[PDB]
C-alpha cells in the first residue's frame, strides 16, 4: 500500500524505452547507407518531470570511427547547436538532475540523464553523434543530434515539504505547519505543478480520489522523495478531489489538491444542439435545422503571443479522422482521408493537454495549449452523421516564424 | 573354396563375358568378394530369361538361362537384390548398411549387353554373408546349376566413428518441408579416423556433384600433431588436380552433347589436397524418386588438421533443400585466427549504365546522359512526394528498356576489406560484398588475379599404336565412353562418374602418377576459375550456364589500353569479367562468389584473408516466346523413353498445325523471345544480318525442307542499315542464345505481310519471323490511352479501408479510363485487401501481376522489387483464390507500429487479354496501386524473441542456449500488445492469443472471444524471415482478467504473463524521428 516514491518508477520489467537511438542497428543509423540521406533529430521540445531521455550508441571497439559530441553526454553537452559550444551540463542550472552511463551490453553503450522540472529557466542543450567521417568509397555518413530543450515549466510550483531533508531551489510554499489535524488543502491554477516531498507515500499518491475524474491527464512521477502532480489545463467543475496519503513522522498526512476554478472560453467550434453543456464554445453552429444535407463550416482563428487557450470539437456523431490524435492536413481542397496528419505534428507541439468527453451522442474533443507553437499552424476535423457534414477548422497563428 | 576378383579400392565378380567365371569352364566357377572401404561391388552375371538387351550374345544357345528374380532391367531401376537362404532375396540396401549407387549396366560394342551390377559399400562393422546361385534352365529335368557367387563385406568401421544424417526422419527431417518451410540443419562432427554420410530422401539429389571429392574453400588450418605433410599435387598420397583433355578440350561436329552436361563443377581441390578418402556418385545419382542419393567419405588417418566444408540436398518442385555440415573436429585453433579473430566487414558496389547502344568511348562520354536521368523520379519521390506519386507520366518517355543498370564489387580498390592488417597481423578479415541487382542490369565483379590449370602430354610415339580404345557404356537414359580390362573386366562407374573431369585421347598416358600441375599465379580463389561460371551459393557451387538460363558471360575489361584486344570473361585469370542478368529467371534464389589472397604459394588460414560478394537476382513466373529445339530433343527422348513426365521447359514453343521444322513466331511488342540453339549452331552465324525469306504458299507448310533456305533475293529495307552491340561472345564455348526484344511502342511502316524471314538451326528446325494484322488492330485500338485518378472507400465505425480494382480493366467492357491509379493512405492496424484476377478469369486469361507478388515483392525503389519483411516488418500475409469467380484476394493489414514514412507501390497488367463482341475485338487495360502509412501510435506494449524486431515491441529478448524468460505485460484497453517467437519454435498452447491459459484459474486454456467478446485477434503462423508474431488489442472491456502463454522448443522456452488493466504511464513523447 505504502512505498517510497523512487520505488513507483521501477515497477516494469525489461526496461522503460524512450531511447534515441543511433546505433548500427538502431533507429537511425549513422552508417554509410543509400537508403536515406535526410538529417536527423530525435528532438523533444516539452517539459521534463524526473523523464527519461536515453541516447544509445555503437562501441567504440566495434564503431572506432563513431564519435560521440561532447565524449562525456550527457555528462557534458552543447548549449549552441549552430556552434556547438562545449559547457558543463551542471552549469546549466539544472536541478536536481541525474545522469548514467550503462555499458552492459557487448553491442551497445547507452547514456540516460533525467531531467527534474525545476529549473529556474528554460534549459536547452545538445549532443551530436557524428559519423560524417566515415569515407567508404567517398560517401560520407550521416549526423545524429539529440535536442532537449528543458522549458521551465510554465506555472507557479506549490511545493509542499514533508521530508528531513531540504530542498534548496523550491519554493517551499507550505510545510509539515501548514497541515491542519494532519490535512493539508491547497488550490492549483490551470496547469499548475503540484509537487509533495514524503519518504513513504501511497502508491495511489494523487493517482486515485473522491472527484478527481477530471484530474487523469496527470502524469503523476516520482523521485528524489517527491511526487510530482501536473495539473490538467482544463476543468469543468471546481470541487476536483485528488486525495494522497503520506506516513511522514508516523502521521498520517493527507493532501488535497482542486483547481482554482475558471472554465476556460473553449476557442473551438460547437456543431451540437447542446449550446448549454458543461463546456463553452467561442463558435456555434448547430447541425441539426439543416435540410437538403447542406453543409457547414466555422472557421476558428487564433493569435497570441502566448497560449492559454482551450481549443476543442463539440459534435454529434462521429469524427473522421478521430480526433485529435489524427486531423486533417488543411492543405488540400477537400479535406479527405489523403490528408490525415497528426495533431502532434500538425502544431508542432507534443505537449498538447488533451481531454476528451462525450455527452449521449456528443463527442467532445478538447486540448489545451500552453506556451507558444514555433510557426503558424491550422488543422481541420471533419464532423459527419448520416448524409450531412460539418467543417471545424483552427488556425493557430502564434507570434512565431 | 577360394576368393574372387576383389580388387583392393575396387571389388568386381563378372560371370558374363569372364573366361575365369563363364560357363566355358566344365569345373568349378564361382567368385567371391570381401568388400570394404566404400568401393564399388560389380557383379556382372549372364542373361536370365529373354530379356530385350540384344541379340546374337544372347542367341537361342545362350537363352536358356533363368534364375528368380527376373525383375525390371530397363532404365527404370530398383534396389540391387541379394539372394538368400531360401532362394528368394532381399533388398541389398538393407542386407548391408545402407548400400548406394545400386545401378545397372550394359556393354555396347558389338551388342554384348549384359545385366551389370555395381553398388558402392555402406560403413559396415561386421562381415555380411550374401550368397547366390547361378543355375542353366534347359527344361523341366534338364535344370543344372553351374556356379554361385558369395560377398562377404568386411568391417571397416566403427559405431562411434561413423556420423549420419537421416535426412527422411526426425526433426530436421526434409519431408516436412514445404512453401513455408524450406530447410532444415544437420551436421557430422568427425574426429581422427573418423567415418561420415549423407543420405537425401526420395525426391531429392545431392549437389554440388562430385561432392566429397571437391568442396568448399571455407577453412584450412594445419594441426602440429599431422604426421605427413600436404603438396597440392597428384604427388604423395593424393591422386587429384589435373584436368581433362578428351571429354571437353577435344571436340567434332557430330559432338552434340557439349551444353546438355553444363550443369555442376568447378569445386576446388582441397579435400584431394588433404588426403581426404572421397567417394562420390559423380553427376548422375541414383533414381531418387525412388532411392536415397547417398555419399560416404572417411578421414584420412596421416592427416589431421582442420578444413570445413558442406554439401547440400535439393528439390525444386517445392523450393526445399537441407545443408550438410562436415568439419574435422580436430580444431586444433581454438584460440588462435578461429572465428572469434575472423573480422566481419561489408562492401557497397559502384553503379554505372550498360552500354546498350554504345561503345568504349562512349563509356566516358554518353553514358553519362543515361545515368543522369533515372535517378530523377527517385529524387522526386523521395523530396517531392507528399501525398501520393502517381504514374503521371503519359507522353514522351520509356521505362522498360532504360532500367538497365550496372553494378561493381572491387576489391582490389578496397584492399583492406582482404587484405591482412598492414601491422595488426593477429587478426584476419571477412567481406561480404552486397549488389541488389535487377533485371536488365549487368553485373560485373573484381577481385585479385588467379590463373588456371595447364596439363600436359608426353610419349615416344613410333612403332606402336593404341586401337584398343573403342568402346561404349549404356545405362539410364545415357551412352558413356569409357574403357574395359581386356580380360578381368575390371573397371569402375566411379571412373565413369569422374570421366567429367578426365579424358583419353591418342597415345599420351605416361606416369600420370607423378604430376606437379601448377596454376600461372598464386593467389588462392574459389572457384579455381570462371567464377562467374561456376558461381557460389553461400555453401555450394553450381554453374550459371544451366542454373541461370539465359545468362550471358560478358568480356572483362581491366582496361582500355592501347594494346587492348578482344578479351574473354575468364576469372580471375585477370581478376575482372561480367555477366547479364536475364530479364526471366527461374526462381529468386541468390548466388554468389569468393575471392581470395594469399602472400606465397604454399599459404593457408594462418598466412590468408577470405572475401565473400553477393548478386541478387529477381525471379520471375511469365513464359518466354520462342521455340526451343532442345526441348524438341526432349520430344524425341519422350519417344525415346517413357518416366520423362516431367516434360517441362521455359518457352511457350508455339507449334505449327502439321509441321514440326517451322517455327512460326509472331514479332509481338512487350513480349520476350527465346529461341534457344546452343552457342552460335545458329546458321547463317551472321543471322539475322543474312536471312531467308519465304513467302506465304502454303497455310500449315507441311512440306518444307531446311537446306531450301539457300536461295532467296532480298532488296528492302537493305543489308548493313541498322547495328546493334555484341550480344554474343562463342569465345566461351558454354554461351546462351542472342535476345531479341521491342520497346513500349512499335511502327507499321517497315511490316511485310505476306512474306517471312527464317533462320536454321541443328539442320532441322527452321525460324520464322512473322507478324499479324490482329497485333496492328490492337496496337491501333489501344494507343488512346485514358488514365483515371480515383480514390478508395472506407469505415471508421470499423476502421475498414479498401479500394475497387477488378470491376475497372475488364476487357469486354468500352473503355474511356483505360488505366486507373488507386492511392490510400493508411495507419495503424488497418486491414488493407487487394482483390486481383489470375490468367483464367473471363475477359482476365492473360492477366499479369507486376510486381510478381503481392505479399512478397513489393516496390520500395522505383521499380526495384523488394520483401515486406525487409522494410515493413511484422505484416500479415493470406493469399486467398475464390471456389467459383477465378478471383484471387489478398490481406494486407499493416503493423501496429511505423518508425518512418512509409510508401510503397504495386501494380497490375491486363493489356495481354481480350475478348470478341459482336465480331469486334475489346483489349484489356492496366491498373496500380499506391499505399501510404507513416509512423505509428502506442508501440506495442509487449517482448519481442528475436532481436530484429527491437523497434517494434518494448522488451527485444535475443535468444541464448537454453534460455528462459518471464514476459509479464500489463495493458489497458486500446493498448496494442502482442508477442513475436521463431518460426522454427512451437506455440504451446497452440494458436495463442486464440486460446490462452489462465493465469488464476490454474493455467485452464480459455478461448479468446470467451475471455473477452471485445477482443480483435490477427495471427502470423509463419513469415518469409522466419518469426511467428500475435496481435491482441482491446477496445472497452468492462473487466480486470488475467491469462498467460508460452513459446516452447527443445532448447528454448519463454512464458508470458498478462493481466489486463486500464492505465496510462505514457507522457506522450513519442520520439520524434525526422526521417
Amino acid at each position: 500500500d505504502f512505498c517510497k516514491p523512487s520505488s513507483l518508477n521501477s515497477e516494469i520489467s525489461g526496461f522503460i524505452g524512450y531511447k534515441c537511438n543511433f546505433s548500427n542497428e538502431g533507429v537511425h543509423n549513422l552508417k554509410p547507407d543509400m537508403r536515406e540521406r535526410r538529417s536527423i533529430f530525435c528532438t523533444i521540445h516539452s517539459y521534463f518531470i524526473y523523464d527519461k531521455i536515453r541516447l544509445i550508441i555503437p562501441k567504440k571497439s566495434s564503431s572506432p570511427e563513431f564519435k560521440i559530441l561532447p565524449e562525456k553526454c550527457f555528462q557534458k553537452v552543447y548549449t549552441d547547436y549552430e556552434n556547438r559550444v562545449e559547457t558543463d551540463i551542471s552549469e546549466l542550472g539544472l536541478i536536481e538532475y541525474e545522469i548514467e552511463e550503462n555499458d552492459t551490453n557487448p553491442n551497445y553503450n547507452e547514456r540516460t540523464i533525467t531531467i527534474s522540472p525545476f529549473s529556474p529557466k528554460d534549459i536547452e542543450f545538445f549532443c551530436f553523434c557524428d559519423n560524417t567521417e566515415k569515407v567508404i568509397s567517398s560517401i560520407e555518413g550521416r549526423s545524429a543530434m539529440v535536442h532537449v530543450r528543458v522549458l521551465k515549466y510554465p506555472h507557479n510550483i506549490l511545493f509542499t515539504n514533508l521530508t528531513n531533508d531540504l530542498f534548496t531551489y523550491l519554493p517551499k510554499t507550505y510545510n509539515e505547519s501548514n497541515f491542519v489535524s494532519n490535512v493539508l488543502e491547497v488550490e492549483l491554477n490551470d496547469g499548475e505543478l503540484f509537487v509533495l516531498a514524503c519518504e513513504l507515500i501511497n502508491k495511489k499518491c494523487f493517482q486515485e480520489g473522491k472527484e478527481k475524474a477530471l484530474y487523469k491527464s496527470n502524469k503523476i512521477i516520482y523521485h528524489k522523495n517527491l511526487t510530482i502532480f501536473k495539473a490538467p489545463f482544463y476543468v469543468t467543475s471546481k470541487d476536483v478531489n485528488t486525495e494522497c496519503t503520506c506516513k511522514f513522522k508516523n502521521n498520517n498526512y493527507k493532501i488535497v489538491l482542486k483547481p482554482k476554478y475558471e472554465k476556460k472560453v473553449i476557442h473551438g467550434c460547437n456543431f451540437s444542439s447542446n449550446v448549454s453543456s458543461k463546456h463553452t464554445f467561442t463558435d456555434s453552429l448547430d447541425i441539426s435545422l439543416v435540410d437538403d444535407s447542406a453543409h457547414i463550416s466555422c472557421n476558428v482563428h487564433l493569435s497570441e503571443p502566448k497560449y492559454n487557450h482551450l481549443v476543442g470539437l463539440n459534435c454529434p456523431g462521429d469524427i473522421i479522422p478521430d480526433c485529435f490524435f489524427q486531423v486533417y492536413q488543411p492543405e488540400s481542397e477537400e479535406l479527405e482521408p489523403s490528408n490525415i496528419v497528426y495533431l502532434d505534428s500538425q502544431i508542432n507541439i507534443g505537449d498538447i493537454e488533451y481531454y476528451e468527453d462525450a455527452e449521449g451522442d456528443d463527442k467532445i474533443k478538447l486540448f489545451g495549449i500552453v506556451g507558444s507553437i514555433p510557426k503558424t499552424t491550422s488543422f481541420t476535423c471533419i464532423c459527419k452523421k448520416d448524409k450531412k457534414s460539418a467543417y471545424m477548422t483552427v488556425t493557430i497563428d502564434s507570434a512565431y516564424y | 573354396t577360394a576368393q574372387g576378383i576383389k580388387h583392393n579400392n575396387v571389388h568386381l565378380c563378372n560371370f558374363f563375358d569372364n573366361p575365369e567365371l563363364t560357363f566355358d569352364n566344365n569345373k568349378i566357377v564361382l567368385c567371391k568378394i570381401d568388400a570394404e572401404l566404400f568401393s564399388e561391388v560389380i557383379i556382372q552375371l549372364p542373361i536370365f530369361g529373354t530379356k530385350n538387351v540384344e541379340e546374337g550374345v544372347q542367341n537361342e544357345e545362350y537363352k536358356k538361362f533363368s534364375l528368380k528374380p527376373s525383375l525390371v532391367f530397363d532404365d527404370n531401376n530398383n534396389d540391387i537384390k541379394v539372394i538368400g537362404k531360401e532362394k528368394n532375396e532381399v533388398s541389398i540396401s538393407l542386407a548391408l548398411k545402407g548400400v548406394y549407387g545400386n545401378r545397372i549396366f550394359t556393354f555396347d560394342k558389338n551388342g554384348k549387353k549384359g545385366e551389370g551390377i555395381s553398388f558402392f559399400i555402406p560403413p559396415i562393422k561386421q562381415d555380411t554373408d550374401l550368397k547366390f546361385i547361378i543355375n542353366e534352365t534347359i527344361d523341366n529335368s534338364n535344370i543344372k546349376q553351374r556356379g554361385l557367387i558369395y560377398i562377404f563385406v568386411r568391417k571397416n568401421v566403427s559405431e562411434n566413428s561413423f556420423k549420419l544424417c537421416d535426412f527422411t526422419t526426425g526433426s530436421t527431417s526434409l519431408m516436412e518441408l514445404n512453401s513455408q518451410v524450406k530447410e532444415k540443419k544437420c551436421t557430422v562432427k568427425i574426429k581422427k579416423g573418423d567415418i561420415f554420410g549423407l543420405k537425401c530422401p526420395k525426391g531429392f539429389a545431392i549437389f554440388p556433384q562430385a561432392c566429397f571429392s571437391n568442396v568448399l574453400l571455407e577453412y584450412y588450418k594445419s594441426d602440429y600433431e599431422d604426421s605427413e605433410h600436404i603438396n597440392y599435387y597428384i604427388h604423395k598420397d593424393k591422386k587429384y588436380n589435373l584436368k581433362p583433355k578428351d571429354v571437353i578440350e577435344l571436340m567434332d561436329e557430330n559432338f552434340r552433347e557439349l551444353q546438355n552436361i553444363q550443369q555442376y563443377t568447378g569445386i576446388s581441390n582441397i579435400t584431394d589436397v588433404l588426403h581426404f578418402k572421397n567417394f562420390n556418385l559423380g553427376n548422375l545419382p541414383l533414381n531418387f524418386k525412388n532411392h536415397y542419393s547417398t555419399a560416404y567419405a572417411k578421414v584420412p588417418d596421416t592427416f589431421n588438421s582442420i578444413i570445413n566444408f558442406s554439401c547440400n540436398c535439393y528439390n525444386p518442385e517445392k523450393h526445399v533443400y537441407g545443408t550438410m555440415q562436415v568439419e574435422s573436429d580436430n580444431r586444433n585453433f581454438d584460440n588462435i585466427k578461429k572465428n572469434e579473430n575472423v573480422i566481419k566487414n561489408f562492401l557497397l558496389p559502384n553503379i554505372e549504365k550498360y552500354a546498350l547502344l554504345l561503345d568504349d568511348e562512349e563509356r566516358q562520354k554518353k553514358i553519362k546522359q543515361q545515368q543522369e536521368e533515372e535517378q530523377q523520379e527517385q529524387i522526386l519521390k523521395d523530396q517531392d512526394d507528399r501525398l501520393s506519386r502517381h504514374d503521371d507520366y503519359n507522353k514522351n518517355h520509356t521505362y522498360i528498356l532504360y532500367d538497365s543498370n550496372e553494378h561493381i564489387c572491387d576489391y582490389e580498390k578496397n584492399e583492406s576489406l582482404i587484405s591482412t592488417l598492414p601491422n595488426d597481423t593477429k587478426k584476419i578479415q571477412k567481406s561480404i560484398c552486397k549488389i541488389n541487382a535487377k533485371a536488365l542490369d549487368v553485373v560485373t565483379i573484381k577481385c585479385p588475379h588467379t590463373k588456371n590449370f595447364t596439363p600436359k602430354d608426353y610419349f615416344p610415339n613410333s612403332s606402336l599404336i593404341t586401337n584398343d580404345k573403342k568402346i561404349v557404356i549404356t545405362f539410364d537414359k545415357k551412352n558413356f565412353v569409357t574403357y574395359i580390362d581386356p580380360t578381368k573386366k575390371t573397371f569402375s562407374l566411379k571412373d565413369i562418374y569422374i570421366q567429367s573431369f578426365y579424358g583419353v585421347s591418342l597415345d599420351h598416358l605416361n606416369q600420370i602418377k607423378k604430376i606437379h600441375e601448377e596454376w600461372d599465379d598464386v593467389h588462392l580463389f574459389y572457384p579455381p576459375h570462371n567464377v562467374l561460371h561456376n558461381v557460389v551459393l553461400n555453401n555450394h557451387i553450381v554453374n550459371l550456364s544451366s542454373a541461370l538460363e539465359g545468362v550471358l558471360f560478358m568480356k572483362s575489361k581491366v582496361t582500355g589500353d592501347e594494346t587492348a584486344t578482344k578479351k574473354n570473361t575468364t576469372l580471375p585469370t585477370d581478376g575482372v569479367s561480367s555477366i547479364l542478368i536475364p530479364p526471366y529467371v527461374k526462381e529468386d534464389i541468390t548466388f554468389h562468389l569468393f575471392c581470395g589472397k594469399s602472400t606465397t604459394k604454399k599459404p593457408n588460414k594462418k598466412n590468408t584473408s577470405l572475401a565473400l560478394i553477393h548478386i541478387h537476382i529477381s525471379s520471375n513466373r511469365n513464359i518466354i516466346h520462342g521455340c526451343d529445339f532442345l526441348y524438341l530433343e526432349n520430344q524425341t527422348n519422350d519417344a525415346i523413353s517413357n518416366n520423362n513426365n516431367n516434360s517441362y521447359s521455359i518457352f511457350t514453343h508455339n507449334k505449327n498445325t502439321e509441321n514440326n521444322l517451322i517455327c512460326d513466331i509472331s514479332l509481338i511488342p512487350k513480349t520476350v523471345i527465346g529461341i534457344k540453339c546452343p552457342n552460335k549452331k545458329l546458321n547463317p552465324q551472321t543471322c539475322f544480318d543474312e536471312v531467308y525469306y519465304v513467302k506465304q504458299e502454303d497455310v500449315p507448310s507441311k512440306t518444307i525442307t531446311a537446306d531450301k533456305y539457300n536461295t532467296f533475293s532480298k532488296d528492302k529495307i537493305g543489308n548493313i542499315l541498322k547495328n546493334a552491340i555484341s550480344i554474343n561472345n562463342p569465345d566461351e564455348k558454354d554461351n546462351t542464345y542472342t535476345y531479341l526484344i521491342l520497346p513500349e511502342k512499335f511502327e507499321e511502316e517497315l511490316i511485310d505481310t505476306k512474306k517471312v524471314l527464317a533462320c536454321t538451326c541443328d539442320n532441322k528446325y527452321i525460324i520464322h519471323m512473322k507478324i499479324e494484322k490482329s497485333t496492328m488492330d490492337k496496337i491501333k485500338i489501344d494507343e488512346k490511352k485514358t488514365i483515371g485518378k480515383d480514390i478508395c472507400k472506407y469505415d471508421v465505425t470499423t476502421k475498414v479501408a479498401t479500394c475497387e480494382i477488378i470491376d475497372t480493366i475488364d476487357s469486354s467492357v468500352l473503355k474511356e479510363h483505360h488505366t486507373v491509379h488507386y492511392s490510400i493512405t493508411l495507419s495503424r492496424w488497418d486491414k488493407l485487401i487487394i482483390k486481383y484476377p489470375t490468367n483464367e478469369k473471363t475477359h482476365f486469361e492473360n492477366f499479369f501481376v507486376n510486381p510478381f507478388n503481392l505479399k512478397d515483392k513489393v516496390l520500395y525503389n522505383y521499380n526495384k522489387p523488394i520483401n515486406i519483411e525487409h522494410i515493413l516488418p511484422g505484416a500479415i500475409t493470406t493469399d486467398i483464390y475464390d471456389t467459383r469467380t477465378k478471383i484471387k484476394q489478398y490481406i494486407l493489414r499493416i503493423p501496429p507500429y511505423v518508425h518512418k514514412d512509409i510508401h510503397f507501390s504495386l501494380e497490375f497488367n491486363n493489356s495481354l487479354s481480350l475478348t470478341k463482341q459482336n465480331q469486334n475485338i475489346i483489349y484489356g487495360n492496366v491498373a496500380k496501386i499506391f499505399i501510404h502509412i507513416n509512423q505509428g501510435y502506442k508501440e506495442i506494449h509487449g517482448c519481442d524473441f528475436t532481436g530484429k524486431y527491437s523497434h517494434l515491441f518494448t522488451y527485444s529478448k535475443k535468444p541464448l542456449p537454453n534460455d528462459d524468460d518471464i514476459c509479464n505485460v500489463t495493458i489497458g484497453n486500446n493498448t496494442f500488445s502482442g508477442f513475436a517467437c521463431l518460426s522454427h519454435f512451437e506455440l504451446k498452447p497452440n494458436n495463442c492469443f486464440s486460446s490462452v491459459y489462465d493465469y488464476n484459474e490454474a493455467n485452464k486454456v480459455k478461448k479468446l472471444f470467451d475471455l473477452s467478446t471485445k477482443v480483435e485477434l490477427d495471427h502470423i503462423k509463419q513469415n518469409t524471415s522466419g518469426y511467428t508474431l500475435s496481435y491482441i488489442i482491446f477496445n472497452k472491456e468492462s473487466t480486470k482478467l488475467k491469462f498467460s502463454c508460452t513459446c516452447s522448443s527443445n532448447y528454448s522456452n519463454y512464458t508470458i504473463r498478462i493481466t489486463f488493466d486500464p492505465n496510462y504511464i505514457i507522457p506522450e513523447p513519442q520520439s520524434r524521428a525526422i526521417i
